[PDB]
Parts: C-alpha cells; sequence; structure tokens
C-alpha cells in the first residue's frame, strides 16, 4: 500500500479515520509495543500498519477490542499487588 | 469529583475589562524608576523597567548579587536582593503595575471610533474631551438645585453656580469626574428609565435611537464588567525581554519604543507625586497631569493624538497598539506566517525517470533535513557511542552514513510547495529519491497543478516530523492521491506538452510507408517489427488485438478481433490496462482526446491502476518522441503563395474607400471603421490560406496516383496535438500578424502587413511594441488581483466544515442544460455529475421510478439519464441544506481528488474557495463585453453590488396603475384583487418604462429593462432564485474563458452570503435584529412545540455581500486576525465576549488541531464533553 | 483644540504679569504669613521642652550640632 | 538552502537566519490554507507549533526524534503567548478559562 | 532595508538559547556517566558520585568524604584516581571520549 | 510565465477589433429615406454599406457631437 | 557568453518545460566554468568582559 491507498479507503471509508487509526496502530509498531500481523518489508510503521489495514487485521473496532483487552491482562497481574493498599484501611 | 488549578491544556477564552486589583493580581512589584541599566556593570538597576526582583534573574539559576549560584537552589529569595531564583523564561511571563497618582482615560474607549466612555453616559465626546484637559468642569449627581446631572458648567459659571448652592450639590473636572460618573451611574436604574420611554412614546425618530442603547446597557450589565474601570487606577508593565535592551556588536546597545514610552510615563507620573507634596499651584499639577494623560496614549495607541516621536530620532514609537495591529490585522498569523524548521529549498530541474509518487532530492539538502533522523538511526543500529559522535560522523560525511539515511527516506514522504499555493494542490507529497545535484527533481505531470514551468523557479520541501504527519501526508497530500482537479471532476494530472506530440506522432498515419498492409500475431511483435527497421511507425496495418469489456455484472469479458489499425497504434496498446476499449487507442490522439482516456480509464478501473497507467503514457511519449526527431527550421513556417495578391487586394479596398471619403460619399468616422473591416478581412484570409496550405498540402502518392492528407510539417503537427500553439500564434509566424492597438484599445488603421519569418522594419515593431508593453504591464497586476478574490472568499468560507452524514431535508435546486440563446452552452450530463437527486426521476412515461430518491449520480446513472430523454433534475445543494452550522455530506456532491463521495469533516468551504479563486488569474481583469464580462465582474456579484441603473420588479402581483404626476418621481401602485393594496412606489418616469400599464403583473415581473439587483431577485422571486442568478452569471465568465468550475463551488460561497436574516413576528426575539438562520431555524423549532408558540417568529432571509458577510463571525480571536484590530479588541472587550474557538482561523492563531479532517475527530469528541458532566 | 502645549499656554496667560511694586506686595505677606506660624510655634510649651531634650542628646553624643539647628539671628 | 533546527529569534522564538545556516522556508496564510484544505490537522499543528514557534515543544520533539519516536507534545505557540501578555498589559483582562 | 515590516529587532538572535544539539547531548551525557558508575564498584561510585556534583547538592570536600566511610584521608585519595584510572582505558573509555570536541 | 502575458493582449485586441468590425453587419437592403431627417441616401452609400439608414450629413453629425461632449 | 553547437529535438523529456540538455563535453572543457571572489572579514572586537 505504498503508491496509493485506495484500498485502506474502502476498508474505513472516512479517509480521515484512516490516518487517526493507522498511526495509532502504527506508534504500537514503532515504539515497539507489539509486532507486526504482516510481514514486515522493511516498510516504515507507516506503511505496515497501511498494509494491516488492507489485509483487514487492523481497524478502530479492533484497536479498542485489543486495547480494552490488556487494560485486564494488566489488571490481573496487579491484582495481588494493588490490593496490598488495604494500608487506606 | 476536584475541579483543577495548575495550567489544563484549556478550552475557550474570555476577554474582559482590568479591574485596578485585577491589575495588582498579575504584577510581582511596583516599576518605580525610569532606570535601565547600571552604565559600568550593566546590571539592570533595582528597581527599575529591567529589575531582577520584580521580574527575574538575567542568567539561568543565579541570583543576581551572587550569593546563590548553586543550581539546587531554586525557591530561594536571595537575602542580598530580593530575587527568586528560576529559570530566565519568567523576565518574558511576568507583569507588573504602576500606581498612578491621578485617574487617567484609556484612549481606546474613548476614542475607537463610537466613544464607549461616551455612549455610557450618553454623552457626547468633545465635552469629555473638554473636561479632561480642565476646560470646564462637570456635573455628578446634580441633587435637588439646578443642574443636570450630566450638564456642564464654565469656570466662571461654577463658582457663580456655588454661591448660591454650597453643598447638596458637586461638580468636579478632570479624568476623576468622568471615573466618578460612571461609579455613581447606575445601569439598572437608567435600564429601568430606558423601558418606559420606549412604549411610552411612539415615534420611529424616537424609539430607534432609544432601543440602540437600552440593549447596549444590559449588555454591560450581564457582561461583568464596571463602569470605572475605563478610567486607570493602575498600569501594567510589559515583561522585559518582550521588549529588551539587548546589546549588540561594538559595544552600542538597542531597545524596543515602548521603553522611551514607559519611560515618559514613569517620568511624569513620579513628577507628579512630588508635585502632590510640594502644594504646587493648580495651573501647574493641571499641566503635569495633561502630559501623563497624553503619555499613556502614546504608550497605549500613538496616532489618536500628535504623534510623540522616539529620541532624537524623527520616526514615531511604536506603541503597544501599533505592537498588535499591522497590514492585516496581527502580522503573526499573516502571511509570513511564521519560519519553520525542517525545510530548505532550490532550484527545480526535470527527471522523466521519476515515478509519480516520487521526487529528486539533493543529497546535499536530505542530509541536513533528516539530521535528528540520521543521529538516530545511526545509534540505533550502533554505528554511533552517542549522539555527539553522530554529529561528528554525519559531520565528517563518513560514506556509511550515506547507507543510513536511505533506509530513514524510504517510506517517508516530504512536502514539496511552489511559489504562490493557489489550491490544495500547491503543496503535494512525494517519496524522496537522492539526487547528486543541488537541484530538486520534479514529476513532469504534475507541473501543470503547480503551474510550474522550468525558467529557474524554486520549491520549498518540508518534513513530515510526527507520525500522524506521514500518515496525513502519505493518505491525503501523496501525488497519486490527487489526480482530479477539486474544481472540476477531471484530471489535471493530464500529460503536458512533450509527452503529446510524442504519443500523436506515434499514433498517426501516412498513406504509404514501410510495413504497409501486413499481418501481426499481436501487439507484441507489433514492436518486433517496428525496433528493427522493418516496419515504419505509422503504417496501415491488421493486428490481432485483444480487448476487454467488464460489460458484465463486475466482471472481465475479452474481446479478440483482428483490428485495423497501424504499427504505432499497436505497440501503444501494450499499456492500455484491461477493460478498455481498443477504439479508445484507433485514432490520432492529441492532447483533448489524450486526456479523456486518462478520464475514463480512472471512472472504470480506480485509482489504483489510473496512477501506474498514467506513468506509463508520460515514459513512452517521452522516448518516441526522442525518436520521432521533430525539431524546427526556417523552412517548417511555410507562407502562402498568394500572401503579397491578399495584401493588394485590401491595399485597393482601402484605395476606395479613400476615394469615396475625400469625395464625401462617406464620412470620417465611417471610413476609419470601414478600412479596419477590409484589413481585418485580409487577416482572416491570410490566415485561412496558410491554413489551408500548411494542414494539408503534404501531397504524397500511394503505388498509384496521388493522394493528399495531413500535413507531417513539424510545426502543424505540434498545434493538430496540442503540444504547443495554435492557428492563432501560428498566423503571427506565416501569416501576417493582425493589427495592433495602443494601450487606449483604438485599433491602429495600418496593420503589422509583416511576419515573424520575415522581418519586421521600424514603424512595425514600434507598433508592436504599445500591445506588448501593456501586455506585460497587465499581468504584473492581474497577479495582484487574483490574490485578493480568493482571499475575501476563505474568509466568509473557511470556518464551513462537512458537519453531519444526511440533514434529511427533501428540498433542492432544478438543473437544466444552460442552453444560452444559441445551442447548449453546457450539458446537463455536467451539470448533475456527482451530485445527489433530490427526488426520484420519472421516464417520460411514469409509474416508473429511474433513479430513486437520493442516489450518488455516477457515471453510469449519468448515461441512464441520458439514455432516455431526461431533460432536468433537482439535485440537493448547500444552499439549501437544513443542517445548521454546517453542510451536510449529502447535500455536498462527491468531488474530491477520490471519486467516492466528501468524507465528513472535510473542510469544503475552504477547498470551494480555492477552486474558484486558481483559475482568477486566466480571467481578464480589463472588462470586455450592454453587458459586461471579466474577473471584477465575478467579485461585483460576489459582492451583490446593486448595479448603477437597476431595473425595478413587481413588488407584488395584481393590477397597475399610475397616481400623481412627475414629483422628480412618478407614483405606482400596484393593487392585488383580493389582498391589502398599499404599495405606491414612486418611479424615475425619465428611465423608459416596459410595464403595461393597464395590464396585471406577477410579483417578479420586468417593470423596466436593464440588470437588476441580487439583493431584490433574493426577496421577490425566492432563496432558489437567486442562487440560481449568481452561479449562472458567474459561470458565464468562467466559461467565458474555458474554465471549468463545478457550480457546487460556486454555490457554498452563495450559502455563506445569505447566512443572515432579519425577524418580522415576535415571541422570544428582538423583532428587528439581523441574524443567522441557523440560531433562528433550530429555535422556531425550539417554540413550535416548546416554551410558548411566542409567537412566532417570521424572518426574512438577506443577502450579504462576501466582504460583509466574512465582517461578522462568532470568534472574536478570528475577527482580529482581517478586520481592524484595534476596534475588534475594544468592542469585544466591554462586552466580556467568551470566545470558544470552534472555528478554524482561531485555532491556528492559538495553534491547536485546526476543528476540521484529522482534528475534527477530536474537537467534536471533546465539544461533547463540554456542556456536559 | 488639543495638544497640550496650546492649553498650557493658553491656561497661564490669564495670570497678569506682576509690577514692579507687585512683586513687593505678595513677598510682604510671605513674610506676614511665614512669621505667624513661626509665633504660633514659639507660643508652644512640648516645642519649647522637645528643643532641650534634643539638645541635651548632642551634647551627650546622640545625635550632632548639624542635625538639629542650621545657625541663629546671628 | 537547508536547515534541520539553527538558531531563533529572541523577541519570537521563530526560526532565523544567523551564521547563513539561513532560517527555515516562511510558511504564510496561503499555505496553511492549502494544508486546511487537506485534512492535515497534525502537520498544520506541527508547522506552526514545535517546528517553528512552541520554545518548549521543539525542543521535546528532537529529543524524541532521536529517541526513535514520532510524536509532538505541543502545547502553546510563544507567538500567541506574547499577544496575550501584550494585550493584558494593556487594560485588558484576557484569561483562559475552564479546563 | 526594503521599508518592509522587516526590522531590525526581527533579526536579532537569541543568545541565551541552549540549541537541541546540546540539550540532546546533555540528556545523553547523565546517561554515559550514570552506567560508568554502576559498572564500577559500588564504593567508588558513592566515591565518585561525591566528588562531584553529581546527583547530590554541593560537592564534598575529599576529607568529608572519608569519615562517612570510617575509612578515611589518602584512602579515599586514592579510590578516585583508581575510579577515573578505570574510567580511562577502552571498553570504558569510547563511550564517554566522544563527549569531547 | 510571461507567455500568458502575450496570451492576454492577443484575446484583448482581438475582443476590441471585433466589437468594431460588427458596428458595420453585412448583406443588408432597404430604402433610401433617412430615418432622422428623410434627405436623399446615395446609391453609392447603399452600396459601400448594406443597409444605411443616416445620410452622409447624419452620419457626421452624430459622430461629431459624440466627439463633442467628450 | 560562449556559443555553442545547439539542435532542437525532444530528448527523452530531459527538456520537458524550458529545462535545458547540456553534454558533459561542456563542463569538460570547463567552458561555461565561472570564477567568482567572495570577501570575508574576521572583527577582533571589545565586548564587556
Ligand atoms: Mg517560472
Ligand atoms: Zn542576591
Ligand atoms: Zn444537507
Ligand atoms: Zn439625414
Amino acid at each position: 500500500a505504498r503508491v496509493t491507498v485506495q484500498d485502506a479507503v474502502e476498508k474505513i471509508g472516512n479517509r480521515f479515520d484512516l490516518v487517526l487509526v493507522a498511526a495509532r496502530r502504527a506508534r504500537q509498531m514503532q515504539v515497539g509495543g507489539k509486532d507486526p500481523l504482516v510481514p514486515e518489508e522493511n516498510d516504515k510503521t507507516t506503511v505496515i500498519a497501511l498494509r494491516e489495514i488492507e489485509e483487514g487485521l487492523i481497524n478502530n473496532q479492533i484497536l479498542d477490542v485489543r486495547e480494552r483487552q490488556e487494560q485486564q491482562e494488566q489488571e490481573a497481574a496487579e491484582l495481588q499487588a494493588v490490593t496490598a493498599i488495604a494500608e487506606g484501611r | 469529583l476536584k475541579a483543577q488549578t495548575k495550567t489544563e491544556e484549556f478550552d475557550a477564552i474570555k476577554i474582559a475589562l482590568a479591574s485596578p486589583d485585577m491589575i495588582r493580581s498579575w504584577s510581582f512589584g511596583e516599576v518605580k524608576k525610569p532606570e535601565t541599566i547600571n552604565y559600568r556593570t550593566f546590571k539592570p538597576e533595582r528597581d527599575g523597567l529591567f529589575c531582577a526582583r520584580i521580574f527575574g534573574p538575567v542568567k539561568d539559576y543565579e541570583c543576581l548579587c551572587g550569593k546563590y549560584k548553586r543550581l539546587k537552589h531554586r525557591g530561594v529569595i536571595c537575602e542580598k536582593c530580593g530575587v527568586e531564583v528560576t529559570q530566565t523564561k519568567v523576565r518574558r511571563e511576568r507583569m507588573g503595575h504602576i500606581e498612578l497618582a491621578s485617574p487617567t482615560a484609556h484612549i481606546w474607549f474613548l476614542k475607537s471610533l463610537p466613544s464607549r466612555i461616551g455612549l455610557l453616559l450618553d454623552m457626547p465626546l468633545r465635552d469629555i474631551e473638554r473636561v479632561l484637559y480642565f476646560e470646564s468642569y462637570v456635573v455628578i449627581e446634580g441633587g435637588m438645585t439646578n443642574l443636570e446631572r450630566q450638564q456642564i458648567l464654565t469656570e466662571e459659571q461654577y463658582l457663580d453656580a456655588l454661591e448660591e448652592f454650597g453643598d447638596e450639590f458637586d461638580a468636579k473636572m478632570g479624568a476623576e469626574a468622568i471615573q466618578a460618573l460612571l461609579k455613581s451611574m447606575d445601569l439598572e436604574q437608567e435600564c429601568e428609565q430606558l423601558r418606559e420611554e420606549l412604549n411610552e412614546t411612539n415615534s420611529e425618530t424616537k424609539r430607534k435611537k432609544l432601543t440602540k442603547r437600552i440593549k447596549l446597557l444590559e449588555a454591560f450589565v450581564q457582561s461583568g464588567n464596571k463602569p470605572e474601570w475605563m478610567i486607570l487606577t493602575v498600569l501594567p508593565v510589559l515583561p522585559p525581554d518582550l521588549r529588551p535592551l539587548v546589546p549588540l556588536d561594538g559595544g552600542r546597545f538597542a531597545t524596543s519604543d515602548l521603553n522611551d514610552l514607559y519611560r515618559r510615563v514613569i517620568n511624569r507620573n513620579n513628577r507628579l507625586k512630588r508635585l502632590l507634596d510640594l502644594a504646587a499651584p493648580d495651573i501647574i499639577v493641571r499641566n503635569e497631569k495633561r502630559m501623563l494623560q497624553e503619555a499613556v496614549d502614546a504608550l497605549l495607541d500613538n496616532g489618536r493624538r500628535g504623534r510623540a516621536i522616539t529620541g532624537s530620532n524623527k520616526r514615531p514609537l511604536k506603541s503597544l497598539a501599533d505592537m498588535i495591529k499591522g497590514k492585516q490585522g496581527r502580522f503573526r498569523q499573516n502571511l509570513l506566517g511564521k519560519r519553520v524548521d525542517y525545510s530548505g529549498r532550490s532550484v527545480i530541474t526535470v527527471g522523466p525517470y521519476l515515478r509519480l509518487h516520487q521526487c529528486g532530492l539533493p543529497k546535499k539538502m536530505a542530509l541536513e533535513l533528516f539530521k535528528p533522523f540520521i543521529y538516530g538511526k545511526l545509534e540505533l543500529r550502533g554505528l554511533a557511542t552517542t549522539i555527539k559522535a553522530a554529529k561528528k560522523m554525519v559531520e565528517r560525511e563518513e560514506a556509511v552514513v550515506w547507507d543510513i539515511l536511505d533506509e530513514v527516506i524510504r517510506e517517508h514522504p516530504v512536502l514539496l510547495n511552489r511559489a504562490p499555493t493557489l489550491h490544495r494542490l500547491g503543496i503535494q507529497a512525494f517519496e524522496p529519491v537522492l539526487i547528486e545535484g543541488k537541484a530538486i527533481q520534479l514529476h513532469p505531470l504534475v507541473c501543470a497543478a503547480y503551474n510550474a514551468d522550468f525558467d529557474g523557479d524554486q520549491m520549498a520541501v518540508h518534513v513530515p516530523l510526527t507520525l500522524e504527519a506521514q500518515l496525513e501526508a502519505r493518505a491525503l497530500m501523496m501525488s497519486t492521491n490527487n489526480i482530479l482537479s477539486p474544481a472540476n471532476g477531471e484530471p489535471i494530472i493530464v500529460p503536458s506538452q512533450d509527452v503529446v506530440l510524442g504519443l500523436y506522432y506515434m499514433t498517426r498515419d501516412c498513406v504509404n510507408a514501410k510495413g504497409e498492409g501486413m499481418v501481426l500475431t499481436g501487439p507484441k511483435e507489433a514492436e518486433r517489427l517496428y525496433r528493427s527497421g522493418l516496419a515504419s511507425l505509422h503504417a496501415r496495418v491488421k493486428v490481432r488485438i485483444t480487448e476487454y469489456e467488464k460489460d458484465a455484472n463486475g466482471e472481465l469479458v475479452a474481446k479478440t478481433s483482428l483490428k485495423d489499425t497501424t504499427v504505432g497504434r499497436a505497440i501503444l496498446w501494450m499499456i492500455v490496462p484491461k477493460g478498455l476499449p481498443y477504439s479508445i487507442v484507433n485514432q490520432a490522439l492529441g492532447k483533448k482526446a489524450i486526456s479523456k482516456m486518462l478520464n475514463t480509464c480512472y471512472r472504470i478501473l480506480g485509482l489504483k491502476p489510473t496512477v501506474i497507467f498514467a506513468d506509463q503514457i508520460m515514459y513512452t511519449g517521452f522516448a518516441y518522441a526522442a525518436r520521432s526527431g521533430a525539431s524546427v527550421g526556417i523552412d517548417d513556417m511555410v507562407i502562402p503563395e498568394k500572401k503579397h495578391e491578399i495584401i493588394s487586394e485590401a491595399e485597393a479596398e482601402v484605395a476606395e474607400i479613400q476615394e469615396q471619403f475625400q469625395s464625401g460619399l462617406v464620412t470620417a468616422g465611417e471610413r476609419y471603421n470601414k478600412v479596419i473591416d477590409i484589413w481585418a478581412a485580409a487577416n482572416d484570409r491570410v490566415s485561412k490560406a496558410m491554413m489551408d496550405n500548411l494542414q494539408t498540402e503534404t501531397v504524397i502518392n500511394r503505388d498509384g496516383q496521388e493522394e493528399k492528407q495531413v500535413s507531417f510539417n513539424s510545426i502543424y503537427m505540434m498545434a493538430d496535438s496540442g503540444a504547443r500553439g495554435s492557428a492563432a500564434q501560428i498566423r503571427q509566424l506565416a501569416g501576417m500578424r493582425g493589427l495592433m492597438a495602443k494601450p487606449d484599445g483604438s485599433i491602429i488603421e495600418t496593420p503589422i502587413t509583416a511576419n515573424f519569418r520575415e522581418g519586421l522594419n521600424v514603424l512595425q515593431y514600434f507598433i508592436s511594441t504599445h500591445g506588448a508593453r501593456k501586455g506585460l504591464a497587465d499581468t504584473a497586476l492581474k497577479t495582484a488581483n487574483s490574490g485578493y478574490l480568493t482571499r475575501r472568499l476563505v474568509d466568509v468560507a473557511q470556518d464551513l466544515v462537512v458537519t453531519e452524514d444526511d440533514c434529511g431535508t427533501h428540498e433542492g435546486i432544478m438543473m437544466t442544460p444552460v442552453i444560452e440563446g444559441g445551442d447548449v452552452k453546457e450539458p446537463l450530463r455536467d451539470r448533475v455529475l456527482g451530485r445527489v437527486t433530490a427526488e426520484d426521476v420519472l421516464k417520460p412515461g411514469t409509474a416508473d421510478i429511474l433513479v430513486p430518491r437520493n442516489t450518488l449520480l455516477h457515471e453510469q446513472w449519468c448515461d441512464l439519464l441520458e439514455e432516455n430523454s431526461v431533460d432536468a433534475v433537482k439535485v440537493r445543494s448547500v444552499v439549501s441544506c437544513d443542517t445548521d452550522f454546517g453542510v451536510c455530506a449529502h447535500c455536498y456532491g462527491r468531488d474530491l481528488a477520490r471519486g467516492h463521495i466528501i468524507n465528513k469533516g472535510e473542510a469544503i468551504g475552504v477547498i470551494a474557495a480555492q477552486s474558484i479563486g486558481e483559475p482568477g488569474t486566466q480571467l481578464t481583469m480589463r472588462t470586455f463585453h450592454d453587458i459586461t464580462g471579466g474577473l471584477p465582474r465575478v467579485a461585483d456579484l460576489f459582492e451583490a453590488r446593486r448595479p448603477k441603473e437597476p431595473a425595478i420588479l413587481a413588488e407584488i402581483s395584481g393590477i397597475v396603475s399610475f397616481g400623481k404626476e412627475t414629483k422628480g418621481k412618478r407614483r405606482l401602485v400596484i393593487t392585488p384583487v383580493d389582498g391589502s393594496d398599499p404599495y405606491e412606489e414612486m418611479i424615475p418616469k425619465w428611465r423608459q418604462l416596459n410595464v403595461f400599464e393597464g395590464e396585471r403583473v406577477e410579483r417578479g415581473d420586468v417593470i423596466s429593462d436593464g440588470p437588476e439587483a441580487p439583493h431584490d431577485i433574493l426577496r421577490l422571486r425566492g432563496v432558489h432564485a437567486v442562487t440560481r442568478y449568481i452561479v449562472n452569471e458567474v459561470q458565464d465568465v468562467y466559461r467565458l474563458q474555458g474554465v471549468k468550475i463545478n457550480d457546487k463551488h460556486i454555490e457554498v460561497i452563495v450559502r455563506q452570503m445569505l447566512r443572515k436574516a432579519t425577524i418580522v413576528n415576535a415571541g422570544s426575539s428582538d423583532f428587528l435584529e439581523g441574524e443567522q438562520v441557523e440560531y433562528s431555524r433550530v429555535k422556531i423549532a425550539n417554540r413550535e412545540l416548546e416554551a410558548n408558540g411566542k409567537v412566532g417568529a417570521t424572518y426574512s432571509r438577506d443577502l450579504l455581500g462576501i466582504t460583509k458577510a466574512s465582517l461578522a463571525t462568532e470568534s472574536f480571536i478570528s475577527a482580529a486576525s482581517f478586520q481592524e484590530t484595534t476596534r475588534v479588541l475594544t468592542e469585544a472587550a466591554v462586552a466580556g465576549k467568551r470566545d470558544e474557538l470552534r472555528g478554524l482561523k482561531e485555532n491556528v492563531i492559538v495553534g491547536r488541531l485546526i476543528p476540521a479532517g484529522t482534528g475534527y475527530a477530536y474537537h467534536q469528541d471533546r465539544m461533547r464533553r463540554r456542556a456536559a458532566g | 483644540t488639543t495638544d497640550p502645549v496650546r492649553m498650557y499656554m493658553r491656561e497661564m496667560g490669564t495670570v497678569e504679569l506682576l509690577t514692579r511694586e507687585g512683586e513687593i506686595d505678595i513677598a510682604k505677606r510671605i513674610e506676614d504669613g511665614i512669621n505667624q506660624v513661626q509665633c504660633s510655634v514659639a507660643e508652644y510649651p512640648e516645642a519649647i521642652t522637645y528643643l532641650l531634650e534634643q539638645y541635651d542628646r548632642v551634647e551627650a553624643e546622640e545625635a550632632r550640632l548639624s542635625d538639629l539647628i542650621t545657625g541663629f539671628v546671628d | 538552502h537547508a536547515r534541520s533546527t539553527g538558531s531563533y529569534s529572541l523577541v519570537t522564538q521563530q526560526p532565523l537566519g544567523g551564521k547563513a545556516q539561513f532560517g527555515g522556508q516562511r510558511f504564510g496564510e496561503m499555505e496553511v490554507w492549502a494544508l486546511e484544505a487537506y485534512g492535515a490537522a497534525y502537520t498544520l499543528q506541527e508547522m506552526l507549533t514545535v517546528k517553528s514557534d512552541d520554545v518548549n515543544g521543539r525542543t521535546k520533539m528532537y529529543k524524541n526524534i532521536v529517541d526513535g519516536n514520532h510524536q509532538m507534545e505541543p502545547g502553546m505557540p510563544e507567538s500567541f503567548n506574547v499577544l496575550l501578555k501584550e494585550i493584558r498589559s494593556l487594560g485588558i483582562n484576557i484569561e483562559l478559562e475552564d479546563e | 532595508g526594503d521599508d518592509e515590516d522587516s526590522h531590525l529587532g526581527d533579526f536579532i538572535e537569541d543568545t541565551t538559547l541552549e540549541l537541541p544539539l546540546d540539550s540532546a547531548t546533555t540528556e545523553s551525557l547523565r546517561a554515559a556517566t550514570h552506567d560508568v558508575l554502576a559498572g564500577l564498584t559500588a564504593r567508588e561510585a558513592k566515591v565518585l558520585r561525591m566528588r562531584f556534583g553529581i546527583d547530590m547538592n554541593t560537592d564534598y570536600t575529599l576529607e568529608e568524604v572519608g569519615k562517612q566511610f570510617d575509612v578515611t584521608r589518602e584512602r579515599i585519595r586514592q579510590i578516585e584516581a583508581k575510579a577515573l584510572r578505570k574510567l580511562r582505558h577502552p571498553s570504558r573509555s569510547e563511550v564517554l571520549r566522544s563527549f569531547l570536541d | 510565465e510571461a507567455d500568458e502575458a502575450y496570451s492576454v493582449t492577443e484575446q484583448l485586441t482581438m475582443t476590441g477589433i471585433n466589437r468594431i468590425r460588427q458596428k458595420i453587419n453585412a448583406h443588408g437592403i432597404p430604402v433610401y429615406l433617412c430615418e432622422a431627417c428623410g434627405n436623399p441616401i446615395p446609391e453609392a452609400r447603399r452600396k459601400i454599406f448594406p443597409g444605411v439608414t443616416l445620410c452622409v450629413e447624419c452620419q457626421a453629425y452624430q459622430e461629431r457631437q459624440r466627439k463633442h461632449y467628450a | 557568453g560562449q556559443n555553442m553547437r545547439v539542435a532542437f529535438m525532444p530528448w527523452n523529456g530531459y527538456n520537458f518545460e524550458d529545462s535545458i540538455l547540456v553534454s558533459e563535453r561542456v563542463v569538460q572543457e570547463d567552458r561555461f566554468t565561472t570564477i567568482h571572489i567572495q570577501e570575508l572579514a574576521c572583527v577582533s572586537r571589545d565586548t564587556k568582559l
């Protein structure tokens, strides 16, 4: 999806929401939070995200869903720890 | 939950008056001395305009005296000198104050055009100014005596008035008096007074002036301000570093002009404090006061006095007001515009080897531009120990870095921008390709959009820094994403000149040449035949081709045929992608036919295939252009064999009309216009003579006898193809070059009989001079004129954004072909393409739904329409859209560089203006042609200017007649059958009337002739009528000039023209006020089923000219950008106006996300968080 | 009019210049005026004893001779 | 000419030619309408915030750039910060409301 | 010149400012010093961090440092020199060296 | 660039001349009585100008009068 | 200036608008090579320090 973006513009209609959704994805990867869901051709995270929009593995729904999942993945680890803030009682 | 305190990301902004106690809240010490710095140890003197105790340390985190120099000590106020040690930033943030002895009038609320201090007391200005310089005493709360509360007395009068009533009546003079009036004055009390007088005395002379005050008062009450505050007790001082005293080289100093001003104010104030303890005579303490009132005014806004000059320097010194104001408004937001990091420029050159999505960027430039990126990637991969090493590495230009730069360059767009940024295509995003050389290489197809030639023009580069900016520049600004003009859905990336001359020569045929008549298996072997010199490029040939047509249900059908073509056209088909027909390349391919080809490719295969196709077109056209060896020599410009004949004939025609003039058969002015025709004719004979000779006279033979065909002469191929030059310009090379005219316009009676292939002689050139010089002169000014028109249009649009998806209104405008007298000056298909239907369209027969309600009319629909005899269609337009505060996606249309419907958030107001304002360069600013037609004719339209001698229209239906007589104006009386008759308007009977005097006339008929004012058409004929008047009469000028601007744009401007309305009933609004139909439309809905019917209210749409419409803006920050700044703030500060941002202009000012495009998401998501919990 | 230079000139133009004698007419009232308070000050009991305590401060080295008097009548 | 990061004007913390490594290109009004016609909301902010006027933002950015994090922590342009003070030093109380 | 709204003050550059390339390296000089002092012995870190103002207010006289360890005097004066000596040659020397211009 | 300046000139020149040209019309045919004042129209004016309605006297006069007010 | 052998024809687009296409023989012949003289000055001043 380097030359034209048209194929991603179909998967999200706005053409604007694309830029924002693809960015929120690109930062998950550039700031090495995650690893790509599609073969990285030494393309930077700009296009690597855009490739994922075309192939249909990343959209606003998924990211909000994937985000909301980690919120509870990390909540579980701290569970036995943040509970030890019974010092307030 | 807890609110907040410290620096949040603010929204909304408030402006107001400053309480004297309020100014003290900001101050961190009173500046008490006119001292600056020491004269030896250039330290700041405590405590004066520059000071550490009050404002801040002279060097970072270091006490002034030097006791505490350790960076650990911060919150320390040194026991020596009261100097807290923090950043020097606070010498740019911290304010201070001066306490004034006597009150002093704030020159803005006293002298901004409508004096605020004036009409708040209902007191004249020349009287107030009289009180201030102690010319006369003025009463204050005159009590039960002899004197009005605001009456003014003279010295000799006040004394005599005093002898009678000692106390129980008081008068003062000077600033203290005004301050007393405002303090004592009760608005609430005076508000009740003004309410009775309105209803009691019924007068249009009286209650028109009365009402204008009462609303102005209760504004100031509900504001929050206190009238006393317009008289200054406390005066703030501007942080030192914003008016600095920095050193220069050679040891000489430089300083701001505010310093001379602020100094003089401090001195005169101090010298007055002294005079009060010396008990000086009134004649002096007055004079001192007068000087302070002057020095304050020269500080605030110098120029509303006598213009205080700077020390020893003739120039006047720049005041606070002069520091905000400018040309136009705030300098900072005006172009330019702020310099910007990560940028550069140089000369641009070509590079046909580019793909359309890239550009040639000098090695040297890319190194300096991406410097932080290289420092990063270098230490990321471990090639540098630390950033300081990376600095030295790229400084050393070690060869290792080049390989790094190519990494950081790859998927990282840059922005290219060329000189006058006219439409959004003036900035475009490319992928950078490293270049040895110091010039930028610019893909040739984009040259059209930039209006770039290569006579040495330079372009700028910009690096998208943030991740957002890369994806913004890649999905919106990239070259390949914007190939369609936003003005007219047609491709703007059409092949320019060299490249089209290429294809033309290629897909062209001659009568007999190598390869004549053979047959070949397919395109592949047609090239094989040519490259080896066996076949001629242009020879008539049957070849097997396989074309495709996706005519199935979205499915590709293949067709193979032995098509009758030429070798050239065969080879070319190897480019054309899939679903196009072989018919499209079977022709001759001129510039005209070559762009329609690109168009159909877009509307059938989509963006992606068109882009890569368009590249191949350029690459191939260039290649074969070189092979062709087309050139131009002297012998190419073939003169007609008959030229000298044609001259002597029209030369004898003047000799006929001459004989007749001398013999008085014809008159003198007659003879001039006679000769000018017989010359003007001969030029048309010489022109279409050579053009018959030049066009076809290559006469060549095929096996049999003789034959003739379109010429292959070099200079012809250029014009016929459309690569450059037209039979018009050619007419000056071979045939004679017209008659010229001096700047006057009065065309000279002895034409240029010579042409350019011949010499011109002395006189002929000298005559050619005038037209040439005025030509350059004109287009020099035509540069300024384009710029101003587009600027006004965005000021009145701008803030308009697509907001809703579908407002759900069934209303719209009726689209028909334009049919301007002759035949079909513009087709119906064009007017309706990309627009959405108001209501379902029926066949000529009915029960038959062709297009069902609102469907986006793309290319198929437009033909299924044109298949039947469909004659007119109603379409939703921006002028009709029920959505308030914006435009719903449906009512707009589709247009973009992309072919789908306009997206939510796209900022269509701006893009409308640009599209209209860009071609303004191609329109004439003269006048052309009783009727007019040119670029100022456009502005006159957008400005709603009523014309010189208007026509007048039937104000109501019914039978008319004349009454009374010739009193400068003869009364015309319309009388309807049912309704009231009362309309009698007095018409000047010395303009020719057209009304039949005893006939019934439909309201909105022509009662005289001549142009009519758009203000009428809206009022008498309807919102949809006036909107149709503008769009057709403006498009007439553009369409006369060959400029395509889809009505869509002109319509959005029209919307902003009738943003406002005036009321006619009552209940909850002001009966007569003018306001946006938006606020009404929402609020008659908020009364039709809400509170009371109240009543009401009915309104009336009002046509505002663009310049006047833009002048009214909700955001006061926006207004201070382009309006007069002094007035805007003053008018706004008394009102306590709150700006919520919301618009575009202001958010750019304050440097946050534009409330459109990508930001629309954020602003929308944040605006709802407001007015909530 | 406006600009202060004019309206000062006019404000002081009313007051008429003194005669050779009229200079002393006002000069005399000045002496009379000051003298009246000089006699009003001399009459005050606390004003007397104060100058005693303040002089007793100068001989005990708690002031200086310059701090209190500027010479006498002689 | 080309400039990554260079000199900044004292009065306005704005890219300025000082050592002939010349000031960056000026991005005037018309070039802003260009970005406004696209959706280029961030490209515009960065253009007249961290790339120029934001005394705090520019360094926060450059540090982020070399850390390999493409972001912006913008805040407020000093050009507007001076207007607030310039207005506030007239008799006008100009505040930033709310939250 | 030009009469244009180019004014003298518009060219007066700021000299008190700290250009990022330097603000960059300073944020990175802390990094190198910190890692160099942890890759030392914990006593040589407390000793060196103390002789210089390194993440502490003021810096301390070498005697002040001795009493704080109970083994005092000439003792501390040698630990310093060896710690510097340690950070002097390579593996260690490489990184800090590059900060010099 | 600059080319357009030339282009501009040509369009202007053409328009001015054209207006002038039209002010002569074409194949006309009619009578001989002057519409203003009835004076004899000679066939010379009829054959030089097809459709002439103003005698040589009036074809000056009016022209002359317009000049005066300029 | 210096005159040279010039031939009018499209050369694969390397003269698209008014751009010019030049043979190496010219830069090798140092013939449109141009000699420039800049004046750079150093000043010893007196500052407060
Ligand atoms: Mg040019
Ligand atoms: Zn101190
Ligand atoms: Zn709508
Ligand atoms: Zn006559």
